[PDB]
């Protein structure tokens, strides 16, 4: 920034761009060279894209040139960590965790079922044979 | 309905997001990702966005080659994305000069070992942890006349004239790469 | 089967061997003690309908052992929409005169529910195809049951990845491609009717039927299989029905 008569003093990166916000011209007077001034300006004037705190659900924002990067906590994903990994218990998603059949239900959780010859265990997802030779199992390997 | 098009990968430091067109008008999407020999896994179920974060899947093995496809809903219409090999294509983020200490007639410029989205043992691996020897850093400095230096670690040891002040800028680089071999220049630092 | 390997005795327990007048005809898949799913085209030139036999527990066609069980085929049900000489609706439901005994070497493959098969099984990359078919295109059939792991493809990809030819059969919604286009691995004519079995979380399910393809393991082409998911309701309804006087029965589809 420029204050009364300060321009009489030689250019200073610290006093001008660090302790204050410096314009391109002020930066150019310090670096002199065109390419050097631009190499400095690209980052100096980029602005921190993390200022909006875009990373949701406890994520951490990492600033980049004209962009950012969100590091999310284990149970979250998405550009801004907006996706809840624990809220994807639907049939199309890995068969809903069901060992055999999966039925969706709006409003409540999906439910799991089994093919004839099998019964659903207490965990509500696994299927166990209820006959000696259930379909789809290879006896000599079991 | 219309099939998605211009499927593009936006990946930096392994944060990988698939983008596509167009802006859904009466149609939703579901993305599937896989390795050539692996099963297809669904992601972003029935989303109306035109993007899908696939970071958690690709960081499972950054050296594998993944293919993704976007299903369109009002077999369903779809489009395949280009193949994507994280380790070889994810862009190297803009580096940050961590510090530099002068010792007599030499200066030690240290480059911050930034983290990536690659998880491991409940932690985020650094760019060095992931690339190991395939990663080097290049220094572009000048006496405040161009000068450069290269290191296979995160530190540069260079000669400097007593009294004069220098300015520095570094770049992360993976020499063995064919595409996206270098990151953008880090912010400029001056002693 | 071209480019596969022998299915160790007992590891392909739902595999069926179909014979007509004692001659090798086609493969098939057992789905319960009385019903076998095969391919419709296997019956295009059958004259003696009372001479069809289904053999379970087979492995080596040159040696007999106690795991073999033969049954007369009491009924062959084919969709009314299937046309001899063609490829669409290539499926047949066979009723055995007497149920087979379930043993360590004779077990039925699971017929999945429709949505499970479409939404989950269809996206499991690899599945096994098997039979005593030709080891090479235009070659001799196999003495020991062969098996091969083939990857499935969505039809759009099958078309884009296959050499565009003249007026060859279309790939309908009642079919799906699986295999390789480099000329190395594929099922073949003698494997017709055999199973395309998919392994999912500890259980195997019937997802396809060896149906057709341009030659066997032909460069630029994939094997084509009847898409079983489209016939789940059709099959279930027929298995609950009473037998008809004659062997051949054409049931409407849908
Ligand atoms: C090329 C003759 S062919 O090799 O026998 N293919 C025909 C279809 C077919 C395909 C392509 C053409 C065709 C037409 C124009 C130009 C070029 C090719 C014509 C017919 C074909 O497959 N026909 C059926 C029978 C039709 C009937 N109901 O009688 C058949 O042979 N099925 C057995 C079979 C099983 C597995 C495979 C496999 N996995 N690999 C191949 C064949
Ligand atoms: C914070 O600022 C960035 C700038 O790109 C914006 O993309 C975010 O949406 C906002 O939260
Ligand atoms: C930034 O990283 C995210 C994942 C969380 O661990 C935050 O606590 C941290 O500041
Ligand atoms: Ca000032
Ligand atoms: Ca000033
Ligand atoms: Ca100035
Ligand atoms: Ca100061
Ligand atoms: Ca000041
Ligand atoms: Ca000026
Ligand atoms: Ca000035
Ligand atoms: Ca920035
Ligand atoms: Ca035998």
């Amino acid at each position: 920034a420029n204050a009364f008569l300060e321009e009489l003093r030689p250019g200073s990166l610290e006093r001008e761009c660090k302790e204050e916000q410096c314009s391109f011209e002020e930066a150019r007077e310090i670096f002199k060279d065109a390419e050097r001034t631009k190499l400095f300006w690209i980052s100096y004037s980029d602005g921190d894209q993390c200022a909006s705190s875009p990373c949701q659900n406890g994520g951490s924002c990492k600033d980049q040139l004209q962009s950012y990067i969100c590091f999310c906590l284990p149970a979250f994903e998405g550009r801004n960590c907006e996706t809840h990994k624990d809220d994807q218990l639907i049939c199309v998603n890995e068969n809903g965790g069901c060992e055999q059949y999966c039925s969706d239900h709006t409003g409540t959780k999906r439910s799991c079922r089994c093919h004839e010859g099998y019964s659903l265990l207490a965990d509500g997802v696994s299927c166990t044979p209820t006959v000696e030779y259930p379909c789809g199992k290879i006896p000599i390997l079991e | 309905t219309v099939a998605a098009y211009n499927l593009t990968w936006k990946s930096t430091n392994f944060k990988t997001i698939l983008e596509w067109e167009p802006k859904p008008v009466n149609q939703v999407y579901t993305v599937q990702i896989s390795t050539k020999s692996g099963d297809w896994k669904s992601k972003c179920f029935y989303t109306t966005d035109t993007e899908c974060d696939l970071t958690d899947e690709i960081v499972k093995d950054v050296k594998q080659t993944y293919l993704a496809r976007v299903f369109s809903y009002p077999e369903p219409l779809y489009e395949n994305s280009p193949e994507f090999t994280p380790y070889l294509e994810t862009n190297l983020g803009q580096p940050t000069i961590q510090s530099f200490e002068q010792v007599g007639t030499k200066v030690n410029v240290t480059v911050e070992d930034e983290r990536t989205l690659v998880r491991r043992n409940n932690t985020f691996l650094s760019l060095r942890d992931v690339f190991g020897k395939d990663l080097i850093y290049t220094l572009y400095y000048w006496k405040s006349g161009k000068k450069t230096a290269k290191t296979n670690t995160n530190e540069f040891l260079i000669d400097v004239d007593k009294g004069e002040n220098y300015c520095f800028s570094v770049q992360a680089v993976i020499p063995s790469r064919t595409v996206n071999r270098k990151s953008t220049d880090s912010p400029v630092e001056c002693m | 089967i071209v480019g596969g390997k022998v299915c160790p005795k007992g590891e392909c327990p739902w595999q069926v061997l179909l014979l007509v007048n004692g001659a090798q005809l086609c493969g098939g898949t057992l789905i319960n003690t009385i019903w076998v799913v095969s391919a419709a085209h296997c019956f295009d030139k059958i004259k003696n309908w009372r001479n069809l036999i289904a053999v379970l527990g087979e492995h080596d066609l040159s040696e007999h052992d106690g795991d073999e069980q033969s049954r007369r085929v009491a009924q062959v049900i084919i969709p009314s929409t299937y046309v001899p000489g063609t490829t669409n609706h290539d499926i047949a439901l066979l009723r055995l005169h007497q149920p087979v005994v379930l043993t360590d070497h004779v077990v039925p493959l699971c017929l999945p529910e429709r949505t499970f098969s479409e939404r989950t099984l269809a996206f499991v990359r690899f599945s096994l195809v098997s039979g005593w078919g030709q080891l090479l295109d235009r070659g001799a059939t196999a003495l020991e049951l062969m098996v091969l792991n083939v990857p499935r493809l969505m039809t759009q990809d099958c078309l884009q990845q296959s050499r565009k030819v003249g007026d060859s059969p279309n790939i309908t919604e009642y079919m799906f491609c699986a295999g390789y286009s480099d000329g190395s691995k594929d099922s073949c004519k003698g494997d017709s009717g055999g199973p395309h079995a998919t392994h999912y979380r500890g259980t195997w399910y019937l997802t396809g039927i060896v149906s057709w393809g341009q030659g066997c393991a032909t460069v630029g082409h994939f094997g084509v299989y009847t898409r079983v998911s489209q016939y789940i309701e059709w099959l279930q309804k027929l298995m609950r029905s009473e037998p008809r006087p004659g062997v051949l029965l054409r049931a409407p589809f849908p």
